[PDB]
């Protein structure tokens, strides 16, 4: 049970757009490209963790 | 202070559904089934709970008011952290601050964030009978899986330790959203849409029996509320000037 | 007609171990049995799936301690598996598969 | 083969809305209605005739907050014509129509 | 702003056949002997169509899209999120359904 996802409000619903200041916007812009950059990076660096986790050792535990 | 709790019905005039990501597999949209495979299909109160945290929250905005730009005082940080939970922004000295903090910010206190536990919980939705749910969507369109109108979903929530406040601000909130009183997705296909009532119970511990407040009918002519302990609820919660919400911590 | 020289025959018997080998490949008999598929035993055949992946790691063959215990414990939750089977014909068939793999 | 269909003369209940909408939105919705009115089909058979349909439609908006919505009007499509009540209806047709911010 | 519901009746003067696209039998409300309904996905088609007719006729921060094109501010493309949702027609009475 639970399930589902988390999601961007603004993205959903588009009356907040007239509840946030311009500046309000910008923020919101800026948080949703650096969430998708930050998102592709850790997407890569856990493809990475996840193959070297396949690949088999208190060192490789370490790294 | 009072424990509430909300039991009844949701009418879904419309046919209802949910694309959770385990529920739905190749063949499609499939409502999660409250089991294996053959069991009955459940609306998850996942749902429920983010439309209503939502209606309270732009209710909460709306009496906040708005600026002659049309703006309203909060800033992205408090907005995420009142609808989603989430410290934007980013323990021992708030071990007695939540109290306070709650007080201050009635949203907060009644749909929780991280370390804060919410005083409302709200449950999945469950049909009455059987054979209540459909393939609906036909188009190539891939079919999605939902409720059939008139399905009558059994219901219920629980807000654990509401000051007259909280329920004030979740009775709004049930008013705000019977507006558009719609859950789930596909609202292209109206899918969502309902006419739902609960009847409020509280229970003040060590007695044996609770006793019923009143009732809450929503309804696409109107909203009935029966009960003048939930009218003084929401009066209570309307003419508080004691509300902080722009606060936030960890 | 002809003759066999083998060469390095220390070599030749000692593949042969490697040659011992017949293996019970568990995502085919997950593919072989689509039909009377005892899905909620599923996921234990992928757990076990799993486990082999963990202890055998990337070699083809292991014959550690843990390698034993996990053949007889995937067997053993096979078996469990096998009262699972609707079909009485392929409850037998699947039954026999996994004994023969027990006696073998 | 033979199709399955609803009989001549059903009544069949019919809900739609409109989320948060506005004036120059609706007006093309309504403006919409009120072109399909001319050719109301729905549906597919149209060479067996099939979709040929009137319909009555309260229109009713709700400011959230409020106990009960406020009854705009209704909106009437049959082969007669469009029949449109509701000083609000028209007001927002008349939005729509001289747009040009489109 | 205001959100709008358009809640009524759809009389029917001629049999009414959908599902064009093992026999032709309507959408079914549930299961297999419950009630039949309308697909919506056929109204919103047509009301699609109607309003693409009547503007040629006519004729996160990207919102102002659906303020520049009302036609995708109602409807909406698979990317932006669409204003308008077009319920079933649900039989009210028994009967009103034949081969």
């Amino acid at each position: 049970f639970g399930g589902g996802a988390r999601s961007i409000m603004f993205q959903r619903d588009e009356s907040l757009m007239e509840f946030l200041e311009t500046d309000q916007v910008d923020r919101l812009e800026r948080l949703l490209e650096e969430q998708a950059e930050a998102s592709v990076d850790i997407s890569q660096i856990k493809t990475e963790q996840d193959a070297l986790k396949k690949a088999m050792k208190a060192e490789l535990q370490i790294k | 202070m009072r424990t509430l709790n909300f039991n009844g019905k949701i009418s879904t005039l419309e046919p209802l559904t949910v694309t959770v990501k385990n529920a739905v597999s190749t063949s499609g949209h499939r409502l999660p089934r409250n089991g294996g495979f053959n069991a009955a299909p459940y609306f998850p109160g996942t749902s429920i709970r983010g439309t209503l945290r939502h209606a309270a929250h732009k209710v909460i905005v709306d009496r906040v008011g708005l600026n002659a730009d049309g703006k309203s005082p909060f800033d992205l940080a408090e907005h995420f952290m009142l609808a989603q939970g989430v410290d934007i922004n980013g323990a021992p000295g708030e071990i007695n601050a939540g109290a306070e903090l709650r007080s201050k910010n009635p949203l907060i206190s009644l749909f929780g964030r991280w370390g804060l536990s919410g005083k409302v919980g709200i449950g999945n939705a469950i049909p009455d009978g059987d054979n209540q749910w459909g393939m609906f969507g036909g188009g190539p369109i891939d079919p999605y899986e939902a409720f059939i109108t008139g399905a009558e979903l059994s219901h219920r929530m629980s807000i654990k330790n509401a000051t007259d406040e909280e329920a004030g601000l979740f009775i709004s909130a049930l008013i705000r959203f019977a507006a558009e009183p719609r859950f789930g997705g596909h609202a292209n296909h109206n899918c969502g849409l309902v006419e739902a009532h609960w009847t409020v119970t509280t229970w003040k511990p060590g007695e044996l029996v609770p006793v019923t407040l009143g009732e809450i009918v929503i309804t696409p002519n109107g909203v009935e509320i029966t009960g003048d302990e939930l009218f003084a609820m929401v009066k209570a919660f309307n003419e508080n000037q004691s509300f902080d919400f722009t606060a936030r911590g960890h | 007609n002809m003759y066999l020289i083998i060469d390095e025959a220390d070599i030749f018997v000692d593949m042969l171990e490697v040659w011992k080998q017949r293996r019970f490949n568990l995502r085919e008999l997950t593919s072989a049995f689509n039909e009377h598929i005892p899905r909620n035993g599923v996921h234990v055949i992928d757990q076990l799936m799993n486990d082999v992946t963990s202890i055998a790691g990337d070699l083809h063959f292991c014959s550690t301690p843990a390698a034993v215990a996990l053949f007889d414990n995937s067997f053993n939750a096979l078996s469990k598996v096998g009262r699972e089977i609707k079909n009485e014909a392929a409850r037998k068939a699947f039954f026999d598969c996994i004994y023969s793999w027990e006696m073998l």
